[PDB]
């Protein structure tokens, strides 16, 4: 009954304290790609395109 | 039990976290006794202070009852209790009261933005993100 | 007899040393994992600590 009217978004039900982002960051709960998730596959795609262009030129 | 809880709340313990835990236990007992509104009222009475309270909780000069408005655990428990018991207006009021005491972390701002997004509000989420950016600029 | 030979100040100093060692070990584990420990602290600071550090 105590753990039934709580959102459980920032309070730890096991540790009885506030949640910390050091072990459970909120960025893993996002349904899309964040800025850390972005700007990494684009660089890999650009590197792959450059390697393909170099191989085609060779 | 209520009289004993009131006597323990009136006992000036050394740790303010002990008083916060006692208040949380009283609120949990009230919620188990089908008195969630009474538990929220007791939590609001425990975290009661003026509009510009600036007493440091780490200062070992004032009583733990006076230095209890800046308790992050009690504020988080009150927000969690009022999230599933009241509407979005009381949640916004609780968020404004937490922001007035300047005891809200970036996780608190993220939780406020998520609560705004869950209530079909996207401009309020942008406002909460702007508040998080303005309150701590560079690293946080 | 063991408790009377250990003062509360010595116990507090040992607890502080253990906390410092645990923080150093956590920082070393965060650095060895390729993650930035300062950002891990920066997830959950309060406002007043942020103006104090600034
Ligand atoms: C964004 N922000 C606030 C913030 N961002 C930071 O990056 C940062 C801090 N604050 N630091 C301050 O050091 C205190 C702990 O001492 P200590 O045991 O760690 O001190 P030691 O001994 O050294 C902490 O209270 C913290 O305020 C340290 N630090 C790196």
């Amino acid at each position: 009954p105590v753990l039934q009217h709580l959102s459980l978004r920032n309070y730890d039900p096991v540790t009885r304290g506030p949640k910390l982002g050091f072990e459970a960051p909120p960025t893993e709960n996002l349904n899309t790609l964040t800025l850390e998730e972005k700007a990494a596959a684009l660089e890999a795609e650009a590197r792959r395109k450059a390697q393909e262009e170099q191989e085609a030129a060779a | 039990a209520r009289i004993i809880m009131e006597k323990a709340v009136k006992v000036p313990f050394k740790s303010v976290n002990e008083l916060a835990d006692m208040w949380i236990e009283w609120a949990e007992m009230e919620l188990r006794n089908k008195n969630f509104d009474e538990a929220v009222r007791i939590m609001a009475k425990a975290t009661q202070a003026p509009k510009r309270s600036t007493v440091d909780y780490f200062d070992e000069s004032l009583s733990p009852q006076q230095r209890v408005h800046k308790s992050w655990k009690l504020w988080s428990f009150y927000v969690d209790l009022v999230e599933s018991t009241s509407s979005l207006e009381e949640t916004r009021k609780i968020y404004e009261r937490i922001f007035e005491l300047r005891i809200a972390t970036p996780q608190t701002v993220v939780n406020y933005a998520n609560l705004l997004e869950e209530h079909h509000y996207y401009e309020e989420s942008f406002k909460i993100y702007e508040r998080g950016l303005d309150l701590f600029s560079y690293p946080v | 007899s063991q408790r009377l030979a250990t003062d509360p100040s010595q116990l507090t100093a040992l607890s502080r040393k253990h906390a410092i060692a645990a923080h150093k070990l956590l920082k070393a584990e965060i650095e060895d994992a390729g993650g930035d420990f300062e950002r891990k602290r920066a997830w959950d600071w309060t406002v007043e600590e942020a103006e104090r550090w600034d």
